[PDB]
RNA sequence: AUGGGCGCAGUGUCAUUGACGCUGACGGUACAGGCGUAU
């Protein structure tokens, strides 16, 4: 009920099996399991309007784990690209994956995360990341291990599809 | 107010430079001392010649007439 | 900087690591270590190219230990890629050498490289522009050689 | 009026927690003072 499509898109395990577990668990996975293809998770949330449901597609972020890979977001509701600021390249890999997310889905909201800025060691800079600018993303910096920004992402796609700007998570 | 006490308390301000150190030291020193000390000379010697010391007309040397011959100069040239 | 132990260890280990270096590379998993790929590879080709390693590497052919390389390299790729042309690896160890004092030339011939494993490309080779491409590999070598000598 | 190389305080460039300065509301509350000198 009330539930959405969502497609999360990134490399594997590089924070998006660990953002899934850690809002599914709320414990922070250390082990780098590359994700296989796609998993399917239920994830629910209590806003002030009542319970949300997101069909979080974890999707891998290995070429040799793709599988279906486009295949996935086929019929996507939102769109969250992940990318860990700790390396420039998964950033300068950004701009394909947006490419394919909108060549499938021309008009959904995209979330651009910065995983795992809890790691003192930043390399992509908050100056450049722009790329959202650009492309109308709405950005967010996170880490699913100290939980900064923990909940922003997924409360704005729920106010964007609920279309309750004002929208609030609650705990129960 | 009377010029000899502002000069006494300018004269006072100033310590002389320490004699204690090398004789670089204390010669730079009595450099940067003597150049503050021609400074404060000028200073106090303004204040000696008067207390306003300049006109204002320097101002419309710079910008009354600057913008005076402007004003002038307005031409409608239609709209 | 160790002299003494420099061709022992260049002898023991220098095949070894160019096997390894090589099947990370051809790795897309690793693609963004390839600048320190391109960092070392260049590095280990230079000392090859200056012949600072002095041991030929080969007891069967006390032979100088570039061309060697070159056999070795070709013949490794072409097992571990038997749908590949042999121009192919030619080409790209040619470059190998050609471009060992270019770090972004040799990172993107490296990444030409791993265009080409990715398709089984048959004799037509009209599209791959050899030619240009040897072209192109020659006037770098020349820029090379040039630096070299004016030193 | 002059600014040296480092006391490190913000950092721009690249191979970006490494290197050159600029720059930092800095390690500096420091240091340099023509080549006898009365400019």
């Amino acid at each position: 009920q009330v539930q959405f499509k969502l497609v999360l898109v990134g490399d594997g395990g590089t924070g998006k099996t660990t953002f899934v577990k850690r809002h599914l668990t709320g414990e922070f996975e250390k082990k780098y399991v590359a994700t296989l293809g796609v998993e399917v998770h239920p994830l629910v949330f209590h806003t002030n309007r009542g319970p949300i449901k997101f069909n979080v597609w974890d999707t891998a972020g290995l070429e040799k784990f793709g599988g279906l890979r486009d295949g996935y977001y086929i019929q996507a509701q939102c769109a969250i690209i992940m990318f860990d600021v700790t390396s420039r390249v998964t950033y300068k890999n950004v701009p394909n994956w947006h490419r394919d997310l909108v060549r499938v889905c021309e008009n959904i909201p995209i979330v651009l995360c910065g995983n795992k800025v809890d790691i003192k060691d930043r390399k992509v800079k908050a100056k450049s990341i722009v790329f959202h600018r650009k492309k109308n993303l709405q950005y967010y910096d996170i880490s699913a291990k100290s939980n900064y920004n923990f909940e922003k992402p997924f409360l704005w796609l729920a106010r964007k599809l609920i279309g309750d700007p004002n929208l609030e998570f609650v705990a129960m | 107010l009377k010029a000899v006490r502002l000069i006494k308390f300018l004269y006072q301000s100033n310590p002389p430079p320490n004699p204690e150190g090398t004789r670089q030291a204390r010669r730079n020193r009595r450099r940067r001392w003597r150049a503050r000390q021609r400074q404060i000379h000028s200073i106090s010697e303004r204040i000696r010649s008067t207390y306003l010391g300049r006109s204002a007309e320097p101002v419309p040397l710079q910008t009354v007439d600057e913008m005076t011959k402007k004003f002038g100069t307005l031409t409608i040239d239609c709209n | 900087q160790e002299e003494a132990a420099a061709q022992s260890f260049y002898q023991t280990y220098f095949c070894d690591i160019l096997q390894h270096i090589f099947s990370v590379v051809t790795d897309t998993s690793h693609t963004a270590g390839l600048t320190m790929h391109a960092s070392i590879l260049a590095y280990m080709f230079n000392l090859v190219e200056e012949g600072k390693i002095s041991t030929s590497l080969n007891p069967g052919n006390p032979v100088n230990n570039q061309i060697f390389l070159q056999e070795y390299v070709a013949n490794l790729l072409k097992s571990a890629f038997p749908h590949l042309q042999d121009a192919q690896v030619k080409l790209f160890v040619t470059g190998l050498f050609s471009l060992n004092q270019d770090i972004p030339a040799f990172k993107e011939h490296l990444r030409d490289f791993l265009v080409q494993i990715k398709e089984f490309a048959g004799e037509d080779t009209s599209d791959l522009f050899l030619e240009e491409r040897e072209i192109a590999l020659r006037q770098a070598d020349e820029e090379k050689h040039k630096r070299q000598m004016s030193v």
